[PDB]
């Protein structure tokens, strides 16, 4: 199990990081929208 | 959109924009003066003076919120000539600022 | 090829220069006035294609001196355009601005922030022509440039916000006019500091909106702030001039130069701002004539530093007559001294 | 316990497909910026 324990903890940290990644992409998409929407 | 730019720009920017947009022009002038004073002090002083021990003001939104509420009130009073309203609001700031970092 | 001044046909030669191209007589005359009264021939040294610079050092020298001449004339053209906008000669501004833009395109390229000043002058001329959507074109370009821009300075962005506000001021939302001029005022304040004439120009446009809103006390407050700025700067020069002239005398002696230190376009904008401020300050509230006396002092000082002697005298005499009833002796004695300086100089 | 790893992977892929959608939005906005560039052309 310890192999899957290691990869499960890897996914725990990777999914939290992905939550920061999707926050990053959400600000990226919203600001790129903002460029076209302001003008 | 513009609201997103307003929150996404610095809270310092956000309150400057609110202030001058809504005619709190002198409230901006005061905020600028104090903010520059804070920055100057925290840069300039001797390397472990309390000014260098001060927190960053810009990081610290609750103090900018206190400036927003009290300066908006005090300028609304300042316009009137009802000088005691100005006194009371500025003293409310002053006593909020009755702490070691805010002494000046 | 085209009429470079408007991209209509090259209907006629520029007989003054051959290098300039005109869509016949109307643009021929307007561009003759606009660029050729200012410099005319100097564009020919720009327009001539170089013969071969034969070595690396020759190429470098020839490029450097050509480019720096181009830059110098680019800025002179942009100053001329600014003055034509302030003088209301928007017809003459259109050639000067379009030339300055095209030369910025050539040296800097269309992508440059350096075009943004010219683009905004082309908006300003368009609004002088009422061509609101045309101004919106060049503001659109500028806005994309600055939003991308890696380095836009506080002054540059203040220019952007100021012209954005002016465009909405031709539009119909006073809220946007305040919002954008406020941004201009902020960026001016942090670039220049809070007492610069350019910041005061922001405050002036804000005051004019508050006057249109008939919010008399805020409008007058803004007019006061601007008037105080203009007063303080002109005082700084006038005092320094008299103090230096007083300070010391070797047997060599000296005489100091009476000087505004302003751009002539900044002097024209000073006159426009102070005159509108005076008239609006009176019409909003004749109850404070002393503020009119202050503006009269300010303009009389400006006129003296120009040696606009006629208005310097007239406005000093007005200020003195008003100050004798309204004000303490310090005002009257200052205005008398200024009149004595004008009449002696 | 493997089921938890599978479901965490599946929701990870859900966030991948969300961001790929945003990549298509970015491609759209790139085409919009090119459209506005064509407006730059500044004929008169
Ligand atoms: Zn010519
Ligand atoms: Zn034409």
């Amino acid at each position: 199990l310890k192999k899957l324990g290691k990869y499960s903890n890897q996914k725990d940290v990777a999914n939290y990081t992905l939550s920061c990644n999707l926050r990053e992409e959400l600000v990226a998409v919203s600001e790129r929208q903002d460029i076209c929407n302001e003008i | 959109k513009e609201e997103v730019a307003a929150h996404r720009n610095s809270y310092k920017k956000s309150i400057c924009v609110d202030m001058l947009r809504d005619g709190f022009h002198k409230s901006f002038t005061e905020l600028f003066a104090l903010m520059e004073q804070w920055d100057k002090l925290r840069e300039a002083a001797k390397a472990q003076s309390l000014f260098w021990q001060q927190r960053p003001l810009e990081d610290q939104p609750d103090k900018l919120d206190n400036f927003y509420h009290y300066l908006t009130r005090a300028e609304a009073a300042e316009r009137k000539g009802y000088y005691e309203e100005v006194y009371n609001n500025l003293y409310a700031l002053a006593c909020y600022f009755d702490n070691s970092e805010d002494k000046w | 090829l085209s009429c470079e001044v408007c991209e209509a046909p090259a209907e006629r030669m520029c007989t003054a220069c051959t290098v300039t191209y005109y869509c016949g007589p109307v643009h021929q005359k307007a561009d003759w006035d606009s660029i050729h009264a200012k410099i005319c021939q100097l564009l020919i040294p720009l327009r001539t294609t170089m013969p071969f610079y034969n070595s690396e050092e020759e190429r470098q020298h020839g490029l450097q001196q050509l480019q720096r001449r181009q830059k110098h004339l680019i800025e002179f053209c942009y100053t001329v355009a600014q003055k034509y906008l302030f003088e209301g000669r928007h017809e003459d501004a259109v050639p000067a601005a379009l030339h300055s833009l095209r030369f910025r395109m050539n040296v800097h390229g269309l992508s440059s922030v350096e075009l943004v000043p010219a683009y905004l002058l082309l908006a300003e001329a368009s609004l002088g022509l009422g061509r609101i959507v045309q101004a919106e074109e060049y503001l659109s370009q500028a806005q994309w440039t600055v939003l991308k821009s890696t380095d836009c300075s506080n002054a540059t962005h203040s220019l952007l916000h100021r012209n954005l506000g002016l465009l909405y001021i031709a539009k119909k939302n006073l809220d946007e006019a305040r919002y954008h001029l406020a941004n201009d005022i902020y960026f001016a304040s942090c670039a220049y500091g809070t007492e610069d004439i350019r910041t005061s120009g922001g405050y002036f446009h804000l005051a004019n909106i508050f006057y249109g809103l008939k919010k008399m006390e805020l409008a007058d407050t803004l007019y006061t702030k601007v008037s105080e700025i203009w007063y303080t700067y002109l005082n700084s020069h006038y005092q320094a001039l008299l103090e230096a002239r007083s300070q010391q005398t070797d047997l060599l002696g000296k005489q100091f130069v009476n000087d505004t230190g302003l751009d002539e376009a900044q002097e024209a904008e000073a006159i426009r701002i102070l005159t509108s401020t005076l008239i609006i300050q009176e019409s909003t509230s004749t109850k404070a004539p002393q503020k009119s006396i202050l503006i009269l002092k300010t303009l009389s000082i400006l006129y003296y530093l120009m040696l606009e002697c006629s208005k310097a005298k007239e406005y000093a005499m007005k200020a003195l007559s008003l100050a004798e009833t309204y004000v303490s002796e310090e005002e009257q004695r200052f205005i008398q001294e200024l009149l004595s300086v004008i009449s002696a100089e | 316990v493997r089921w938890d790893l599978m479901m965490k992977t599946k929701e990870h892929t859900k966030k991948l497909h969300q961001m790929n959608d945003l990549c298509l939005e970015k491609k759209k906005l790139d085409s919009r910026l090119n459209t506005l560039q064509n407006q730059q052309g500044n004929a008169f």
